[PDB]
RNA sequence: UUUUUUUUUUUUUUUUUUUU
RNA sequence: CCGCAGAAGAAGCACCGGCUAACUCCGUGCCAGCAGCCGCGGUAAUACGGAGGGUGCAAGCGUUAAUCGGAAUUACUGGGCGUAAAGCGCACGCAGGCGGUUUGUUAAGUCAGAUGUGAAAUCCCCGGGCUCAACCUGGGAACUGCAUCUGAUACUGGCAA
RNA sequence: UACGGCCGCAAGGUUAAAACUCAAAUGAAUUGACGGGGGCCCGCACAAGCGGUGGAGCAUGUGGUUUAAUUCGAUGCAACGCGAAGAACCUUACCUGGUCUUGACAUCCACGGAAGUUUUCAGAGAUGAGAAUGUGCCUUCGGGAACCGUGAGACAGGUGC
């Protein structure tokens, strides 16, 4: 009966910002209009490898992007012809230059985030997801991890039918403060509707 | 290379003081190829997890039925309060013809021959608790010449 | 849970409930149409379904209903008797089948195929 | 009586390698399976316990090709052998005389199979029993007759044929036309990938 | 095993599809 | 049967919940209608009523007047009596059912068979003959009892003690 | 339960028959209705008390008056001073008229332009008819900005619950 984050109430323990600048009294409102402008062009470059944190500081309010993509290589491209695209295109809507900074996510199976871009993938295909999906949780928690529960809703069926789907490959207590969990969600669709998954990550204990 | 079935659940959820209470449980078993199977119940507050705390228990041991070879030679006992119950063996390359509310009790160790559906009761929480405590109380081909000699 | 009081309404929507009475032999008939009614006023706003009565040795009194579309069912005529009240109406236990000897019914109705017997359109 | 098809589309619903269009290209190439056979329920279908048996029905019921009068008809005296279900049964739709003809080699399908033999160019020991039901019993002959013997859907039949198995329970001359059934069916080599004793129980419910 | 501080307060329509 | 001549010349019904089975786009306001167990319609009616697609099967499809099905039930052959229904406050004797239990004994019923009946389409099984499924049949068989007798002694009934 | 009588002193006892009909339930075991049970209590519940509200006079929204004609939704624990903490420019319900249906705001190409200060006369307002003064920054004189147009083809909305 609850959705309850664990992360966002903590930003210095344990679980780090999505993104943190220091705008003043009458700077903050550009600031705020490029934060989903500057994200929205990003996550769909960065569509081919997904982005696990997308990482919005500003040194100077120049912008200094931090994308964890679990393909570097391929935004690099040939080698920087796509980091020259990448460090233009944020920062004209910013007004200001943008020290684009790279990196890997650091084994998808584990991640805070990179669970769920293996199911809403499952659905490209049209038919029986419901073989892989459950399958890809175990795959994930394989290498990593000591509990997780997943929910996803959406019109998953035919015709009409549209349903919550809810399970749980090991415990979950579900909002400890000192404690290695994640909550993430991501999307999906179908040709009848949405499809939208949810899930709850309890990694460690501290 | 075990293997894992269910067969009975109740809707259990009522009115109280006071809006609607919800509770979830299960009736499992298990098996091994060689003609070994058991059971057992378990409750959660999810689906899935009452079936695991059932099918756990039934991974006890697991009683080896008496199976020589595609058939069994004697209708034990499933003494219940009115279930009776007696299955009904069949010679040796037929099949498992038996009462589908239940058949997991045989199946999961792979046992071909077998029938009799579920003679007094429609309900398989009796039949199944009848069967199994017939199956434990069974003798071996080895046991029934001593019983009937030295 | 209080069975004298339960029993009437609990759950079902098709129900048993019709009260059948009389039988003498079989329910099916010929059904000489005695004499035609037209009238009883009700808040089933219940025009032109022309009932009428049927002399059958049953012990009492005995009624059928139009069973469906065809105008010129009459009182001289002795078409085919079934079973079936349908909740509109009082008095009734049967429904004609009207479409034999002069009666008609199913006058032009493409849709009728096997449901009462017609002919195929301009296909 | 056999309805006929689409052809295709009764591989898109019952499964892969039906012996129905045996032959040229359209195997995985066409066949849907795994790309989206019944698309628009595809993200999820949901199972029966009398579905997997009746699918399984359909399977014998649309791969040799027969009526639900001769799963009657057969089931009337199957009543009576000795047997098990895949001799009963099974056994007989790779042996009646329009399905023995492609296991031979003289039609390249299913569906042709039954319709040279329909068309009276197919013999028994000298009769033409196009009355197909009829099941051709071992060591007595069958043959194609004069003038369809070398026609060009049996060599192309034949030299397709050629690479695959060739199953121990019957035998033909390849160069003249003519064979028999050399032993009796086994439900260990008969070679459908179908659960046999599961056509009969299914009358069980 | 003394247990009357008044007797009564119309109907409905609540119910988030389903196979497990 | 054998040459020519054309895919020519041959197919549709239930319908479509869920029952063995495939669905929506809408309509009309428990209008009008299915009414079998269900289930449906109370302004968003999956099958009512129009239609569009395809399905079950193919001279066949729905369905009907009923009775048993599944379901176990008038039970010598097959039974529940705390339950539906269910040892009926109560038993003077008159007919009735059960009359102790073993030896010497008998064979009427019990059983085993000899021989007869049930000539011919069985039901149950094999072998054919028409091109053959049918169909048309040949062969083998099994028919509690009844007769008329050779046995065999544990029950049913007895005789003696 | 009676429609033959065996009994009974009548009324009834005892046979448990039947015209016809019509769809499942008794029992466990579990609910717990808001509950002056017994029992454990407890609160201006009630206590002891205090200052009142009330009848006449005012500030004022229902309903209630017919008024030319009237704005929903408000009507006990879950609605009071509506939501309006300004129902005569007033964040427009509604009575009326004036007007429109890309409206008022806002893009993607196409052809073009410097932006504005000031006053006179009409009109209820939106809007209508005249008169003066004015002409910026780069600057490939290319491209245009600050910033106003007219033609397109895509094309805008609201407490509706």
């Amino acid at each position: 009966g609850q959705k309850v984050h664990p992360n966002g109430i903590r930003l210095g323990i344990v679980k780090p910002w999505n993104s943190t600048w220091f705008a003043n009294t009458k700077e903050f409102a550009d600031n705020l209009d490029s934060d989903f402008k500057v994200r929205q062009y990003l996550t769909k470059e960065l569509a081919k490898a997904s982005v696990s944190r997308i990482v919005i500081e500003r040194p100077a309010k120049s912008i200094r992007v931090t994308i964890h993509t679990a393909r570097p290589g391929i935004v690099i491209g040939k080698k920087g012809e796509d980091v020259e695209k990448l460090r233009k295109v944020v920062a004209d809507i910013a007004g200001v230059p943008a020290q684009i900074n790279i990196a890997e996510v650091r084994k998808p199976e584990l991640d805070a985030k990179l669970v769920a871009d293996s199911i809403t993938s499952q659905l490209e295909r049209r038919v029986m997801f419901r073989r892989a999906m459950k399958r890809a949780v175990q795959n994930a928690m394989r290498l990593g991890a000591k509990g997780i529960k997943v929910e996803v809703s959406g019109r998953l069926g035919g015709a009409e039918i549209a349903r919550t789907e809810w399970y749980r490959e090991g415990r979950v207590p579900l909002h400890t403060l000192r404690a290695d969990i994640d909550y993430n969600t991501s999307e999906a669709h179908t040709t009848y509707g949405v499809i939208g998954v949810k899930v709850w990550i309890f990694k460690g204990e501290i | 290379e075990l293997q894992e079935k269910l067969i009975a659940v109740n809707r259990v959820s009522k009115t109280v003081k006071g809006g609607r209470i919800f509770s979830f449980t299960a009736l499992t078993v298990v098996g091994d190829g060689n003609g070994r199977v058991g059971f057992g119940y378990g409750k959660a507050r999810e689906v899935p997890a009452a079936i695991q705390k059932a099918m756990e228990k039934a991974r006890r041991n697991m009683i080896n039925v008496a199976l020589n070879n595609g058939t069994l030679q004697h209708p034990v006992k499933g003494v219940h309060t009115g279930s009776r119950v007696f299955m009904q063996p069949a010679s040796e390359g037929t099949g498992i013809i038996a009462g589908g509310a239940m058949r997991a009790v045989l199946e999961v160790a792979g046992v071909h021959n077998v029938l009799a559906k579920a003679y007094g009761s429609t309900n398989p929480i009796n039949v199944v608790r009848a069967t199994i405590d017939g199956l434990e109380n069974m003798n071996s081909p080895e046991m029934v010449a001593a019983k009937r000699g030295k | 849970a209080t069975v004298n009081q339960l029993v009437r309404k609990p759950r079902a929507r098709k129900v048993a409930k019709s009260n059948v009475p009389a039988l003498e032999a079989c329910p099916q008939k010929r059904g000489v149409c005695t004499r035609v009614y037209t009238t009883t006023p009700k808040k089933p706003n219940s025009a032109l379904r022309k009932v009428c009565r049927v002399r059958l040795t049953n012990g009492f009194e005995v009624t059928s209903y139009i069973g469906g579309e065809g105008h010129n069912l009459q009182e001289h005529s002795v078409i085919l008797i079934r079973g079936g009240r349908v909740k509109d109406l009082p008095g009734v236990r049967y429904h004609t089948v009207r479409g034999a000897l002069d009666c008609s019914g199913v006058k032009d109705r493409k849709q009728a195929r096997s449901k009462y017997g017609v002919k195929r359109p301009k296909a | 009586a056999r309805y006929l098809g689409p052809k295709l589309k009764l591989s898109r619903r019952e499964g892969t390698d039906l012996f129905l269009k045996s032959g040229v290209r359209a195997i995985d190439t066409k066949c849907k399976i795994e790309q989206a056979p019944g698309q628009h329920g595809a993200r999820k279908p949901r199972l029966s316990d009398y579905g997997v048996q009746l699918r399984e029905k359909q399977k014998v019921r649309r791969i040799y090709g027969v009526l639900e009068r001769q799963f009657r008809n057969y089931y009337k005296e199957a009543a009576r052998l000795k047997g098990n279900t895949g001799e009963n049964l099974l056994a007989l739709l790779e042996g009646r005389l329009d399905n023995v003809v492609y296991r031979m080699g003289f039609g390249a399908t299913r569906a042709e199979a039954r319709q040279l033999v329909s068309h009276k160019a197919i013999m028994v020991n000298g009769r033409v029993v196009n009355i197909a039901s009829y099941q051709v019993s071992p060591n007595d002959v069958v043959s194609i007759r004069e003038k369809a013997k070398k026609q060009s859907r049996v060599k192309a039949a034949l030299e397709l044929a050629e690479q695959r198995e060739k199953p121990t329970w019957l035998e033909v001359d390849a160069g003249k036309m003519e064979g028999t059934f050399k032993r009796k069916p086994e439900r260990s080599d008969l070679s459908a990938d179908i659960n046999e004793h599961l056509i009969v129980e299914l009358y069980s419910k």
